């Protein structure tokens, strides 16, 4: 007699990675956080003085 | 130099103090203060172990100086074997007090 | 003085179901009303006090 | 100075700084070793449907188990307590330095000659000029010449404070009443900084240390510019 | 009946379920100060605008989670309902004692809360260290409130480490010597050797604060001959016991843990696991000056502290090694407190492998008063703690309530911990070594990226705290009654039941001495 | 302690025994699956005879059970072991686990 | 069948692999044709039929090896609840960013870095290795 | 162990309600402290 | 001489699972809630 | 029909030990090696070759053209 | 040391009274001679406001709150000196 | 004069961290010798040598207060 | 019914009410020391006396009166005694460390000297010799108390432990006296900081005990000791020469060696 994980199982495994995955990608790329990663390679240096 | 007038416990002590002081003086140890003494532990002579009631706790130190005690209960009825070493115990149950 | 110990073993293993600390009689239920009263007073004037404390009398 | 993603220290400005840099990398690999070791002795432990529950005999696998480990310190000790000795060792400093603590910035008096002596207080945020370090500059830095061994001697006027800079790998204590010796010497010239490091109230975070290392001939004009 | 059972006990279940309750109150306390911690830190800047609150907060967090959730839990909770059932003794042996032990707890609590609503907090850090924490630099009451608060918790201790040591050695059965009891009840009774040792300790070096406060004391006010260094060395005597108080009673529910889910009867190697931890015990009297290598201590002094301090990994790895070759050969069964041991052992390993870095003197100088010091402790004390006293909790949660919590929810929360806790702390050996300092409200730029990372991993451990509270609740809510539990024979604490009678062992156990 | 020859003749003898109990039957087997082998064909040809003396035919089945999982992923090692034990199984007419259908999940 | 709490001080039945003779039957009572079983099975075993085998091995134990040790899809519910849990966490995370946090310093300017960093490269920090050491100062470029 | 069934079962639903109702909790009073930060800040 | 059993050894009630779930909520929620109101009373002084 | 030989019975947990500790030892020499070449070594040469021929006075030459110095312009 | 006497058959009551009597309170006689002997006022120092001595950082939460607990005006300075 | 003093040499009497009584001893020294000499008839000049170790180790605030406390009758060292 | 021989305590109010009584105290403490006013702490010490009062009250009640010290609580109570003493002299500990630590290093602020410039210290050979010797005396006339009651003398037994009290309580005036007389104060740096609050712990420890051997001192002549069972005059002979072992340290090394 099937249980709760062997009727549930996938589709909690496959929408729980989904959405997890979506919403840090969201989180990480589209509302302004500053991560402040390494200018090496990405930073032209620009004259200050 | 001397004198008396200070009470002794077989004049004062009252309770349970009492009653294992009366108890001891007997030979006897309704308290449990001391550790039983094991028998042979078999079938024909198996430790005899004395309760109050129908079911008692044991704890079998299988081997002098396991740091494992076996615990489990002792029911009123046939003598049952510690699970581990096989050792006979039999409840005795009953009384106390008269 | 005598030793009237025995009296006062009497008194406290009387069979009234009342434990130790009012088995003396009337009094003990005094005195604890004393100190339980003086105790959670004094506890809701310290509640009071930390109150008082925690802002500025400028 | 950190820069972004740091991973590990800061790059040496020092001898000594680099022996610590020579001897943490001795040490993590250890460190590395006894993890993996384990993470990995573990996941044996539990990954076998056969079994074995009865009691197991313990004095022989205690003997690897205590023996292993004690040699393993006394590999990391031995380089750790070279290092501790070879540090300590006499030096015979050119210049001696004070600083002293304060609620909240440094005050550093160079009185080996003339009475020198300034305060030295972070630069505000809205006050950085362009390029400059959020939290990390001064207006009044800390000139010393390069190449030369500094005494330098610590102490607070109020609470403690402690003065460090993580590139020439110092940090010691600012302690009212106590005047605490530390010697210095940078192998190039440049600018080093460092934050107050013991818990010191409200601006704890706010009272940096940038040391600025130039040639002899520099720093004398500039100390007598400076009185 | 309520305020005779509950105000007034004599029993050591009831009041080993209250220390639980305040236990767990103390922890969402100590949480939240650790959330606004990492709120202040997760963004360059302030958030706060305010960081004598930032130090006052830091502060709080650390006396919480030490003396108000963690003590508690596992001495006064895990302990009173543990150590006289494993020794079959029908309670402590100062049952009434041990109820002031409890009730001590709530007022020293509030002495705390106090202290952080008058004038501007205790802003000193948990080492409330003078002159910060004197009446110059911190005037007025908080500090005072603070030092009673820990008074009240050293009282409460104290009682509470003689309440254990005489039950442990005075009511066991007699035939049962003090290498047949088990390994948890070694862990309480050497934890309160500690207790009674250090404490005093404490308690004489913040009597000496309160009297440089209030009464023209100067013992470590350099104007009348005193030093401030002085009360470091106090502190810290109390201070190194002290985080070994905290881990023991978690190695002793860990040896239980990792055995039961084995499928075994008993550790391995037990006469090697009560030897670690008294050598652990006893050393851990000697080192404490490796919490003050940047004082300006003399250099025989610091390589003698930075050798002991060595010495004290040798016990502590038999341990490890015990927990790995009790595993060895089990039938493992996968209960939620066995991944909460397992993960113990690893977070703890990672912990004592940093400690070991730092206990070189010359690194210490530069790791000193940095992340990489809040790295090694959130490891091996925060995590090794927490983990512990979550393995005893889903382990023992059936017995103490007769229900049984749902083991599915239990492993989700198990997994959300370890990820949340891991994301939290991993990133600050990176700051530590790059030269971060603690007790900070704001960083320079180039630390941004790892407190980032780092207070958003304290969220998801946000979630799972959330999640423990359903999880109880859910259990409560459902009442699946317990029906049977295994090996019995050699869990002694199972054996009357679940939950055990008001009364157990009215008549004691019989032991043949043979 | 002793030779491999020593062990497995002083289980032999343990289960041979004519009147052994059901408690001792259990205690035998309980204790021997936590050593760190499998037992010998002998040993459990001696277990299963003493079942066949207790008329427990369920717990012949069990023991069959038990020596195929103290294998674990030793595949090999059962069909040996049901192979040495045919004549026994064949003589006390013991249907082993599979053709029981009690190895289908 | 039926198992009571009050029975806790009893010995019990269990399934277990390494515990496979429990102390108990499984079932303890028995009908009359069950009883007849028993009878039956105080004689040859060559003469009881499959299905009275399996009902003797059903009497005595409740799980069949196989049977209780047979693996389950819980674990693809438990990753992919914690996953759930986890992504809810960066909800928590984008309500915090939007209304809890403002903006962060003006040293994260684009043109400040860029003008910080090239103070970086002009002072040489970590020229060893850390990060001028990454700078080609001949070329004027980062190092491919 | 074994236990005996939920005495009072607590359905998907039930558990749905008592882990929002748990969630918001914790939820919404430091979310209104923290989202009204700045009317302290300057008050 | 007390209630003994499952729900009964403890000093709050679990007859109800709703009123658990309230009593709880207050109960954790408030030990949660407090750091937040005292940061808020901090501020609010100066 | 042929009849299967008699496997290996015995201490299959300890051989199963006896094999993945030798392999556990051997993943830690080889990965020692591993870090000694790609952290440790590597540290000691970047700072060796920066130093072989490194010059102190054109370096600061070089800052104190570049501004950055508050004593040296 | 095994002091200077002997006894020792049993250390009883009357032993332990006989030391009470014979040496513990004659030692306590003596020494109480000594004393009310030595007593008699001592010619208090000139005041020097030394800085490590009369500490006061908090006022004495008693009195004018600048007066110690066991304030003895004969020999205990104010820290402007001895008083009135 | 036998000088040339670039800064105060490592003291063996005074070889670790703390440095407090160096300075003190150094300072008790020159005003040990300072009142030596400016009382029996000489020159207050050998005394320079504890002069340039006081103050090269001293802080200036420290100084400040004792010099204050001996003009006050309050220095608690015995010059 | 038990069977075995602990103890079970009636649910009692003591712990919650001493427990209030702390709070009470520190409150109070912190009312008197920063809003000037004495009232919370008159009040916690009120409670805290009463609490003790009642609870020990109730031990005597649990033991003389209704027998529950058989010989395996007794033994309880011995270690638990004997644990306590042990926390009593760690506190001690770090007040005689602070002591060593300020004058084994004398700060330029001192002086540079122990005793610190200025600081005039009494004369050991005089009222503190005869403390000593009060409470060395004291030490032996208990232990006459002791063996008088073991060997059944009642008479001899109230006498002795009278002669006990008194000597307590003579040094305790001698000791306020001492402190009145003394030319240096508690706020005279470091030296009266160690002074004061080493010799005033020792002084109430020496109050407690002096209170505790008159709490043996009513029971004896109201008949409660045995000549074989009397743990509270046992526990207040040991925590006795606890306080004479402590004052010898004191003597020794504040007194004496400090000088
Ligand atoms: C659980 C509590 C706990 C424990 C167990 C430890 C364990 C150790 N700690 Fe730590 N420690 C803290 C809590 C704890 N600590 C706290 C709270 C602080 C700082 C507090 C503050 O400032 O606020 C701290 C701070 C601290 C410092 C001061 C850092 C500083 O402030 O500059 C030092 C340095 O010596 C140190 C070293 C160690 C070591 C060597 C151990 C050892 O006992 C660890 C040994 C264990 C292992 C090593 C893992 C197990 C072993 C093996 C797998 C065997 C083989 C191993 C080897 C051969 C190495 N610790
Ligand atoms: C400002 C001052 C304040 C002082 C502070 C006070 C504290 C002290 C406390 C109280 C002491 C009181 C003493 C009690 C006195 C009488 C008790 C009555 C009992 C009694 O009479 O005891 C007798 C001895 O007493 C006796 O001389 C009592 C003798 C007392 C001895 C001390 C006096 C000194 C004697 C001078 C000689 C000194 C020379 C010594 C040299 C050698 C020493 C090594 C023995 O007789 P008994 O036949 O065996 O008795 C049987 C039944 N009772
Ligand atoms: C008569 C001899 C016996 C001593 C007892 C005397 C009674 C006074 C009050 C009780 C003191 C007992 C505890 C010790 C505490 C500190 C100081 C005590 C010693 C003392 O009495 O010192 C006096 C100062 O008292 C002061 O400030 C007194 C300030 C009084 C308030 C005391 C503050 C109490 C705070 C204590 C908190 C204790 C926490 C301990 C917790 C235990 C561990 C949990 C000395 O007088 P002075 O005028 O300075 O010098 C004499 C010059 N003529
Ligand atoms: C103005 C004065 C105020 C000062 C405040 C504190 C002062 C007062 C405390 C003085 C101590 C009084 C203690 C009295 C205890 C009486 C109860 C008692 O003594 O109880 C005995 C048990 O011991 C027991 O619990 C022994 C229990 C031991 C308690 C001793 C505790 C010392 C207390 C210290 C408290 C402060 C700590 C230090 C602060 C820095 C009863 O057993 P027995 O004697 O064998 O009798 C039975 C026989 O009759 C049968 O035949
Ligand atoms: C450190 C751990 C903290 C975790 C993060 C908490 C995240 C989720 C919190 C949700 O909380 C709320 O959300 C609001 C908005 O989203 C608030 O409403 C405010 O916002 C409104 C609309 O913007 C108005 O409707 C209101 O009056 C109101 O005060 C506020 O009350 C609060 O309870
Ligand atoms: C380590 N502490
Ligand atoms: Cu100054 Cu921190
Ligand atoms: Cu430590
Ligand atoms: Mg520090
Ligand atoms: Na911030
Ligand atoms: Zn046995």
């Amino acid at each position: 007699a099937p249980d709760f994980h062997d009727k549930y199982g996938n589709a909690v495994l496959a929408s729980g990675a989904t959405f997890c995955v979506a919403v840090w990608v969201y989180m990480a790329t589209q509302i302004g956080i500053e991560w402040n990663p390494s200018p090496v390679g990405r930073v032209t240096p620009k004259e200050w003085r | 130099a001397s004198g008396g007038g200070v009470p002794t416990d077989e004049e004062q002590a009252t309770g349970l103090e009492r009653e294992v002081m009366l108890a001891a003086r007997k030979g006897q140890d309704p308290y449990n203060i001391l550790a039983p003494k094991a028998t042979s532990g078999t079938k024909e002579d198996p430790n005899l172990v004395p309760s109050i009631t129908n079911k008692r706790i044991v704890g079998c130190i299988c081997e002098e100086d396991n740091s494992t005690v076996i615990w489990f209960w002792l029911h009123k009825g046939e003598a049952q074997r510690c699970p581990s070493c096989g050792t006979h115990y039999k409840l005795v149950p009953h009384q106390l007090a008269h | 003085f005598e030793n009237r110990v025995a009296e006062k073993q009497k008194l406290f293993q009387e069979d009234n179901g009342l434990p130790v600390h009012l088995k003396g009689g009337a009094t003990d239920n005094i005195l604890y009303r004393v100190t339980m009263t003086l105790c959670l007073g004094g506890t809701l004037y310290s509640l009071y006090c930390l109150g008082w404390a925690s802002f500025p009398h400028k | 100075m950190a820069y972004p993603m740091q991973l590990g220290f800061q790059d040496a400005t020092s001898p000594i700084m680099e022996e610590l840099l020579h001897f943490h990398d001795h040490t993590l690999m250890i460190v590395f070793l006894i993890s993996s070791l384990v993470l990995y002795i573990i996941s044996l432990m539990l990954t076998t449907k056969l079994t074995h529950t009865s009691t197991m005999d313990a004095q022989e696998v205690e003997t690897i188990w205590t023996i292993l480990p004690a040699i393993i310190l006394i590999l990391i000790a031995l380089p750790s307590l070279r290092i501790l000795y070879m540090m300590d060792e006499i030096n015979n400093p050119s210049l001696t330095v004070k600083t002293m603590g304060h609620q909240w910035y440094w005050s550093y008096e160079y009185t080996d000659y003339e009475d020198l002596s300034f305060d030295s207080y972070m630069i505000p945020t809205s006050e950085l000029k362009p390029g400059e370090l959020r939290l990390l500059e001064v207006d009044n830095r800390v000139v010393l010449p390069m190449e030369m061994t500094i005494r330098m001697l610590v102490s607070s006027e109020d609470v403690l404070h402690s003065w460090a800079v993580p590139s020439l790998g110092l940090k010691t204590d600012a302690i009212p009443g106590r005047l605490n010796q530390t010697t210095l010497m940078s192998s190039r010239p440049g600018l080093y900084y460092g934050q107050c490091s013991e818990i010191c109230g409200s601006n704890h975070s706010f009272m940096p240390i940038v040391l600025e290392l130039v040639p002899l001939k520099y720093f004398e004009k500039w100390s007598a510019s400076m009185l | 009946m309520f305020i005779n059972r509950w105000l007034f006990s004599t029993n050591h279940k009831d009041i080993g379920t209250l220390y639980l309750l305040f236990g767990a109150w103390a922890g969402m306390v100590g949480t939240a100060l650790s959330l606004l911690i990492r709120a202040e830190l997760g963004q360059p800047g302030t958030l706060l605008g305010d960081d004598q609150i930032y130090n006052v907060v830091v502060t709080a967090h650390a006396f919480v989670m030490i003396f108000f959730m963690v003590m508690p839990i596992m001495i006064g909770g895990f302990g009173n309902w543990l150590v006289p059932l494993m020794i079959g003794a029908p309670d402590m042996a100062f049952p009434r004692m041990n109820n002031m032990s409890f009730w001590l707890l709530p007022p020293s609590f509030l002495l705390l809360l106090a202290s952080s609503m008058v004038e501007a907090g205790a802003g000193t850090g948990w080492t409330v260290y003078p002159p910060l924490a004197g009446n110059l630099a911190h005037a007025g009451a908080s500090v005072d409130l603070t030092i009673f608060s820990l008074h009240l918790a050293g009282v409460s201790s104290i009682l509470g480490a003689i309440n254990f040591i005489t039950t442990i050695i005075n009511m066991k059965p007699p035939a049962m010597s003090q290498y047949q009891t088990p390994l948890f009840v070694w862990s309480v009774m050497i934890t309160a050797v500690l207790l009674l040792l250090s404490l005093p300790v404490l308690a004489a070096g913040i009597t000496m604060l309160l009297t440089d406060r209030n009464l023209n004391t100067t013992f470590f006010d350099p104007a009348g001959g005193g030093d401030p260094i002085l009360y470091q060395h106090l502190f810290w005597f109390f201070g190194h016991p002290e985080v070994y108080i905290l881990i023991l009673p978690g190695f002793g529910m860990i040896s239980h843990i990792v055995t039961y889910y084995s499928g075994k009867k008993e550790p391995f190697g037990y006469m090697g696991m009560v030897w670690a931890m008294m050598s652990i015990g006893f050393l851990g009297f000697i080192v404490w000056a490796h919490h003050m290598f940047t004082v300006g201590m003399d250099v025989d002094t610091r390589a003698y502290f930075t050798s002991a301090t060595m010495i004290i990994a040798i016990p502590t790895g038999v341990k490890v090694f015990s927990w790995l070759a009790t595993l060895h050969g089990g039938n493992i069964k996968w209960s939620p407190a066995m991944m909460w041991a397992l993960g113990f052992i690893f977070l703890f390993t990672v912990g004592g492998l940093t400690g070991i870095v730092l206990a070189n003197s010359s690194l210490d100088i530069v790791l000193h008063d940095t992340y990489y010091v809040v790295a090694h402790f959130h490891y091996v004390l925060s995590m090794g703690a927490v983990f512990a006293i979550m393995g005893g909790f889903v382990h023992w949660f059936p017995l103490f309530s007769g229900y049984t919590l749902n083991d599915t929810w239990a492993k989700i929360h198990f997994a959300i911990m370890f990820v949340g806790v891991n994301m939290t702390f991993f990133p600050q050996h990176f700051l530590g070594l790059s030269g971060m300092p603690r007790r900070y409200s704001d960083y320079p730029d180039a630390y941004t990226m790892w407190n980032t990372i780092s207070s958003m991993g304290s969220f998801i451990s946000l979630t799972a705290v959330m999640l423990m509270v359903f999880i109880i609740w859910e259990a409560f809510a459902s009442k699946r009654e317990v029906l049977t539990v295994d090996l019995t024979t050699t869990n002694l604490e199972w054996l009357n039941g679940c939950p055990p009678p008001y009364h157990t062992f009215e008549e004691p156990t019989y032991v043949n001495l043979k | 302690h002793e030779t491999d020859e020593e062990f497995d003749a002083r289980w032999v003898t343990y289960f041979n025994k004519p009147d052994i109990d059901a408690w001792e039957l259990r205690k035998g087997m309980n204790t021997l699956v936590g050593y760190d082998l499998v037992p010998e064909p002998k040993i459990i040809d001696a277990a299963l005879r003493a079942c066949r003396r207790l008329n427990d035919f369920a717990s012949a089945v069990r023991i069959l059970e038990v020596v195929k999982d103290k294998a674990g992923p030793h595949k090999e090692i059962y069909p040996y072991v049901i192979q040495e034990l045919r004549p026994t199984l064949n003589e006390l007419g013991i249907s082993t686990p599979e053709e029981l259908g009690l190895d289908k999940v | 069948s039926v198992v009571k709490s009050e029975d806790y001080a009893l010995p019990s039945y269990v399934d277990r692999r390494d515990y496979p003779l429990p102390d108990v039957a499984h079932v303890k009572n028995l009908s009359a044709s069950q009883k007849a079983l028993k009878e039956k099975e105080k004689a040859s075993w060559s003469s009881l039929s499959i299905d009275e085998k399996v009902e003797l091995y059903r009497l005595k134990f409740k799980e069949s090896f196989a049977e209780m040790n047979r693996s389950t899809n819980e674990w693809k519910t438990v990753v992919g609840a914690a996953m759930f849990f986890i992504g809810f966490t960066a909800l928590l995370l984008i309500w915090e960013k939007h209304y809890v946090y403002g903006p962060i310093p003006h040293t994260f300017e684009e043109e400040w870095v860029a003008k910080q960093t090239k103070r970086m490269l002009d002072m040489k920090v970590a020229p060893i290795q850390g990060f001028s050491a990454k700078w080609d100062y001949d070329k004027n470029e980062w190092k491919k | 162990i074994t236990a005996k069934p939920a005495k009072t079962p607590t359905s998907p639903k039930e558990q749905a309600i008592g882990l929002s109702v748990t969630f918001l909790s914790f939820l919404l009073p430091a979310g209104w402290v923290l989202y009204h930060l700045d009317n302290y800040k300057k008050s | 001489h007390y209630e003994e059993g499952p729900g009964k050894n403890i000093p709050f009630s679990v007859e109800n699972k709703w009123r658990l779930l309230a009593m709880m909520t207050l109960f954790f929620g408030s030990g949660f809630a407090a750091p937040f109101f005292i940061v808020r009373h901090q501020l609010l002084k100066k | 029909s042929t009849a299967l030989a008699k496997p290996q019975m015995r201490g299959l947990l300890a051989r199963r030990l006896r094999f993945h500790i030798v392999g556990a030892f051997m993943v830690s020499l080889g990965f020692a090696t591993f870090y000694k070449f790609a952290v440790a070594e590597k540290r000691k040469k970047a700072y060796a070759d920066f130093y072989r021929n490194y010059d102190s006075m054109k370096d600061f030459e070089e800052m104190r053209k570049a501004g950055i110095f508050q004593s040296a312009k | 040391a095994s002091a200077a006497k002997g006894d020792h058959g049993g250390t009883g009551a009357r032993t332990w009274r006989f030391l009470t009597f014979g040496l513990a309170l004659p030692s306590v006689a003596l020494c109480t001679l000594n004393s009310w002997l030595h007593s008699g006022h001592r010619e208090r120092p000139a005041f020097i406001p030394y800085h490590h001595l009369r500490i006061r950082t908090k006022p004495f939460s008693w009195g004018d709150g600048n007066h110690t607990f066991f304030h003895n005006p004969r020999v205990n300075p104010l820290p402007t000196g001895y008083e009135k | 004069k036998i000088k040339n003093y670039q800064t105060a040499p490592f003291d063996s009497r005074f070889p670790n961290q703390n440095q407090t009584r160096n300075c003190w001893q150094n300072y008790l020294d020159f005003h040990r010798c300072e009142k030596a000499m400016t009382a029996k008839g000489g020159d207050v000049s050998v005394c320079e040598w504890y002069r340039r170790v006081y103050k090269s180790l001293c802080p200036i605030s420290w100084v400040s207060t004792w010099d204050d406390r001996r003009a006050e009758g309050t220095f608690p060292g015995k010059i | 019914h038990q069977t075995h021989a602990y103890h079970m305590v009636n649910p009692s109010p003591w712990p919650l009410t001493g427990a209030l009584s702390a709070l009470l105290m520190t409150s109070g403490l912190t009312m008197w020391f920063h809003f000037n006013s004495m009232t919370l702490l008159m009040i916690g010490l009120t409670t805290n006396m009463l609490t003790m009062y009642q609870w020990w009250r109730d031990v005597i009640r649990e033991s003389t009166f209704q027998g529950h010290h058989t010989p395996a609580v007794q033994k309880g109570l011995r270690y638990g005694m004997i644990l306590f003493i042990i926390s009593e002299v760690l506190f001690f500990t770090g007040f005689f460390w602070a002591f060593y630590h300020s004058s084994l290093a004398p700060t330029p602020e001192l002086g540079g000297c122990w005793p610190p410039t200025g600081i005039h210290p009494l004369n050991p050979l005089e009222v503190p010799l005869l403390n000593t010797s009060v409470l060395l005396a004291s030490g032996v006339s208990i232990t006459w108390a002791h063996h008088s009651l073991m060997e059944g003398d009642r008479k001899h037994m109230l006498q002795a432990l009278f002669i006990t009290i008194t000597l307590g309580v003579y040094f305790t005036l001698l000791q306020a006296s001492e402190y009145y007389e003394a030319p240096f104060t508690i706020s005279d740096g470091v030296y009266g900081s160690t002074f004061f609050v080493a010799t005033g712990f020792h002084g109430l420890h020496v109050i407690i005990g002096s209170t505790f051997l008159i709490v043996c001192f009513f029971r004896q002549l109201k008949f409660h000791f045995t000549s074989n069972h009397h743990f509270g005059f046992e526990a207040a002979a040991w925590y006795w020469h606890f306080v004479d072992v402590v004052w010898l340290f004191l003597y020794v090394s504040i007194y004496w060696w400090g000088s």
